């Protein structure tokens, strides 16, 4: 899971360029080329929240439990930033959605944390063990209080 | 031209957002009550280096226009952290290209890089920086610090932190007044008056290496040298420089504005002459830049987060093309790896090219305007990397700059740009390579503290920022001597110790109850995205964006067609004319 | 108009007293060796504000001037208190009077008079101080800080003072440099290459509410929202306007010395220009007092008067435009807690602007005739001064007939004496009313303060710190800036203080505790002692000794130098070390 | 009461008599609880003192914080002033919130004149203060040396 149309392609999928992708695709570009901090274009995509890019690089057999250099995946991008649509996709093609990284830290930790309260009931829909802990030994619950979002509280 | 007025203040270790929330935006909102300005900007880099330009309307006396915003300034010096002001900040009124470049060489290699940028920032950049119509001194090196290169695996073992160094430096490493026997007021009948001598700078690698850190229970003593290597080092390494391939270091004078050109450079060679018969021997100046031209210049850049190494292969390659293919018709290369044509950093550099004698290079194919452009077709093949040849009186399409009007923030602020940037690719019939001026946000290591974690062990949060931004950025901790002439102190990690995330576990923090924590206890990393320059203009955030009218259309015609374009842009997102558009 | 430049500080939360002994008097020891310089002249208040003011003579470069000054400035900087020093310390050469208003209001009603002074100062206000020719503009309201309203019950509870509050702010409100991984020097073959970010401002209220001020024993959590509200507000509370009586703010802008005063308006026109597509929505610029078809009014309450008092004057002032003389008004743009006479709870001023001049046919509709009605209709108004004047022509009476008056202390006599000498002054000057007429002070009279002596003896047998001390007293019934944050992308201030209801009373001071050495909280009541005494508002200075400034005018027929004579005659018989000068007109 | 209030400060004699022949009240207070008879002593006005006292002054009034005119006479020097205040009816021993007596603010500022006055009336000589301090140790603190045998 830790993996020049290799590092084409990591270009073109963080500027959004969806035709680049697609040419790439077709002409044998590594769909899990990863990058000095080990992030893969499904990485970049989940991040700066390229939806037509993601679902293009997954059909082509893009990792979607790809691990950075710290234990992390697009799901916990996506989760973080608030890409909903991305989150279901990911989950649609078998993201890990109890996936922790290096600080024990789970997509619905970081959902948590931003208050994106769509994507932890998404999350929590494909099985988020509710009672995940991280290193720290805090859980969604915790960050809920810490951050006083009554919402997230009671959804959990 | 315009006179235009340059701030410059540096804050060590400090990413570009930590510049501009600390430094850019203090100075800018005290920039008030000064006459005559026609507009501002700035860049904030993660080099820790922030530029303030303003820009002042034609026929406004630059002396005056100097004077004002250093007023200005230094009222606003109280806001600053205590880490820039003590960097020193400078104000210049210069113009912004080179007048000349003064290049130093040791004939016998006897004097590395290292040694030869010490030299001319220790004898010979003063004099020239105080030389009348000389605007900006850049020195192509860095002066030697005492540096200390900390091990967190010996300071763990006798339970030390860089804390523990910092406190220890500044009290064994003192200049102390101490009065005098028989000072004044006296008693009567005195017959001895004699100053007291205590502590004084030390001046060595050994005098810091004894520096006494601890008295182990036993009676055993734990010295700096027992933590740390200590060596005479450059207070950066960012920036080093060759003449033909042959270590060297140097000056990049800039002409003052208004100053008299060849005056000043007659006056630097004068000042030249004197240096000389007291060099080191092998030590030898050059004189590889000086304003057909017979000179001209070569820029590289690389994408934001290539490394000093990878910038020198583009250079060698640059410098390669003009020692071979060019051999007839040039004299010498002068090339900076770490400095660039706008700004500073590990992925820019710069080579000033040389020319033989115009009576050496007859034809037209071998005069500047020739060989530039085949130089530029040359460096075009080149991947990954921006390389082009170009020149540069010692005294264009539009410049157009995309301003946050509404707080939107730089991540909305960079969807507008590309949006925009976007729309104008779609319109090849009128605009031709808009493209933005700055740099693009890289992967940064976000590290976030434990507070809870921090005070249920009985570790300050002070201890814990302090640990590490000496050891991952460097501390300048004071002065000493060196051979007679004040110099600065650094504490950092020696460099196999801060390369990868992993040794951020390898950095302990003494607890209240003086026992060790390691960073992991108390803290955990995720990969981010960030700005390694962040602009502003006005004193609001903005993009600079560079284009050209495409062939056969006005410049009028190509900026009325990006005013319509900005005008479909997100909420909150404004324009402004600047430069040669202005 | 003799070129005058203008040194100003703030000290947030010291009495005039401490102002002028910290602040006034370090800064004024330097004023000397500046060329051109006829006269000093100082007011340091209870706001905690101190003006210096330099007049030079007629002809002076006013760039030369701010220059000399500045460089002596520079010479007190280092010795100035560290809380003076952050406020930054302005240094200008500008008009006196305002040569514009720029008002802002939200015709939709959906912004408090709070949140249009952010806007003004955090979009509007630096792009205006910029401007050429703009010499100095004052804010009709406060930039946002982020508050920090602390509750000394909650803090007790927990064995926590300010000292505690602040320093949790500066450790987890702060703004790291960490340094790279993989920078210079690296190791040969290095990849990676990339920022360390640690902790960055905090940016909002939800931000602030949730760090961490202590971990019980027993593993709860003390959150900084357990022990204080926390909110978006002024960084003073002092200065609030409305625009024909609805909530506003604005921008006094004075013109630079020797600037042209049509193009400098023409460039402000021009930058609001720049700023109006991106206003919020409602938000308007309204224009109520461009430099005759203008006047303004000032409103002056006796020293101890509160801003609800001021307010109720303004009230009064606004209804008679707005009412009585509604055919001839155009608008009013009303500042409560900013006047003449510079800032205070006491104190405001109301700009009128009339409608056009073929709008008001008659002798009775211009001016001079409206002003006169207005000044008498107000002269009603009891325990307060208000006056309804245009600006150019009460100079020229002023300066055709009236002179201006120094009672200087020249022997430390202090300040009661001085009075003392002033108070005879004026009866006697009342006793020839066939030469001097209205012989008034310009200043303002002595007001009761709370004098707190904190008992050293027994704050070293408790164990109990003077700085802990002092410092939760200064914050909490003063207001401290700890540091800074960002708010919507601006670096802003953020203070310390205690919620309204816990500073209003004396003995809400035993309601606050200092932690000792050995961990007791001890109540302020144990370690002092209190009693009320007066003092000075407005402690005032001439050419650097302690000064009282005595306005007046000649009897109707009497020249100028004929009452200044008289002024003369009874200055000889004050008590010893008690001199005179002339300044303003009458030097 | 305000005007009077006004008046008794300012010292202005003629304006104080027309306002109790006008009735207003000698006992009327300002915010900080000063009665007109508590601001003559402060600045010293001996004829307002005794004008006052005569139409029926609260001789022992207190303010917000328990301090009385004998409090500042005795503060601020104003020898002619304890008297006439100790004539009255002034309570030689009264203290404020903080168990301050007009000994104790005398004994301070060295005011050995009005001490002989005070003790003289009954001032105890060994009253404490909330912190626990006598007027003897006040004049060993400020190196008052005859102060300091005038209290034994």
């Amino acid at each position: 899971h830790h993996h020049d149309l290799g590092k084409k392609l990591l270009e073109a999928a963080r500027a959004g360029r969806d035709d680049e992708v697609r040419i790439l695709m077709a002409n044998g570009a590594d769909v899990n080329a990863a990058d000095v901090v080990g992030w893969t274009p499904l990485h970049l995509a989940a991040y700066w929240g390229h939806l037509e890019i993601v679902e293009v690089l997954l059909k082509n057999g893009a990792d979607v439990n790809a691990y950075d250099t710290l234990g992390s995946t697009p799901l916990h991008l996506a989760a973080h930033f608030g890409h909903l649509e991305i989150v279901e996709v990911l989950l649609k093609n078998g993201a890990d959605v109890n996936a922790k990284d290096d600080n024990g830290i789970t997509p619905l930790h970081l959902a948590a944390n931003r208050g994106h309260l769509e994507i932890v009931e998404v999350l929590l829909k494909y099985g988020a063990d509710v009672n995940a802990q991280d290193k720290f030994g805090k859980t969604a619950f915790d960050i809920s209080i810490n951050n006083g979002n009554e919402d997230l509280a009671e959804i959990l | 031209a315009p006179p235009a007025v340059t701030i410059s203040a540096s804050y060590p270790g400090a990413d570009a957002k930590t510049v501009q929330d600390t430094v850019t935006q203090v100075i800018e909102q005290n920039m008030n009550g000064i006459d005559n300005l026609m507009y501002m900007s700035s860049n904030s880099d993660s080099t820790g280096t922030v530029q303030i330009t303003l820009t002042f309307e034609s026929g406004t006396d630059a002396d005056i226009a100097q004077v004002q915003v250093q007023n200005k300034l230094q009222l606003a010096m109280p806001l600053l952290p205590q880490e820039v002001q003590q960097q020193g900040v400078s104000v210049e009124k210069s113009s912004s290209s080179f007048l000349m470049v003064v290049g130093v060489i040791n004939t016998d290699g006897t004097m590395t890089q290292e040694d030869i940028s010490d030299y001319v920032a220790a004898n010979m950049k003063d004099a020239i920086s105080r030389t009348s119509g000389v605007g900006d001194v850049q020195l192509f090196g860095s002066q030697y610090a005492m540096r200390i290169w900390m091990n967190p695996n010996e300071l763990n073992k006798f339970q030390l932190t860089p804390v523990d160094v910092i406190t220890a430096i500044k009290a064994q490493n003192a200049q102390v007044a101490a009065g005098q026997l028989g000072g004044t007021p006296p008693v009567k009948g005195q017959q001895l008056n004699a100053s007291i001598i205590a502590q004084t700078r030390l001046t060595s690698t050994e005098e810091f290496g004894k520096i006494l850190l601890k008295v182990n229970q036993d009676g055993s003593r734990v010295l700096l040298r027992d933590v740390a290597k200590i060596e005479l080092g450059g207070e950066n390494y960012d920036i080093i420089a060759e003449f033909n391939g042959q270590p060297a270091s140097g000056l990049g004078i800039k002409l003052a504005t208004g100053a008299n050109a060849l005056d000043t450079a007659a006056a630097i060679r004068a000042e030249l002459a004197k240096m000389e018969p007291f060099f080191p021997s092998g030590l030898k100046i050059v004189y590889p830049y000086d304003t057909d031209q017979g000179v001209f210049m070569t820029m590289v850049q690389l994408p934001a987060g290539a490394t000093q190494e990878r910038t020198q292969k583009v250079l060698n390659e640059v410098t390669h093309y003009y020692l071979t293919k060019e051999k007839n018709n040039v004299e010498s290369v002068f090339a900076v790896n770490g400095f660039g044509f706008a700004g500073r950093g590990q992925n820019t550099g710069i080579a000033f090219v040389s020319l033989k004698d115009w009576a050496d290079r007859p034809g037209e194919e071998n005069k500047v305007e020739a060989i530039t452009m085949r130089a530029t077709r040359a460096f075009s093949q080149i991947k990954d990397a921006m390389v082009f040849a170009f020149n540069l009186p010692a005294i264009t399409g539009f410049d157009f700059e995309l301003i946050d009007q509404a707080g939107l923030g730089h991540e909305k602020l960079t969807q507008a740009r590309n949006q925009l940037l976007a729309e104008a690719a779609k319109h090849p019939d009128m605009l031709t390579s808009v493209r933005p001026n700055g740099l693009e946000d890289t992967p940064q290591f976000k590290i976030d503290i434990d507070q809870e974690k921090a005070q249920a062990l009985g570790v300050s949060i002070n201890d814990i920022n302090t640990t590490l931004g000496a050891a991952w950025g460097g501390s300048y901790v004071n002065d000493f001597i060196d051979r007679g002439r004040v110099k600065k102190v650094y504490v950092m990690s020696e460099a196999k110790y801060r390369m990868l995330p992993d040794d951020i576990g390898d950095w302990y923090v003494r607890a209240a109850d003086g026992q060790m924590v390691p960073f992991s206890a108390f803290s955990s990393s995720r990969w981010e995205y960030g700005s390694p320059r962040l602009e502003r203009y006005n004193g609001l955030p903005s993009m600079e964006i560079l284009g050209q009218a495409a062939p056969g259309k006005s410049t009028g015609e190509a900026m009325e067609l990006m005013e319509q374009l900005a005008s479909k842009l997100p909420t909150g997102v404004g324009y402004d004319w600047t430069g040669m558009s202005y």
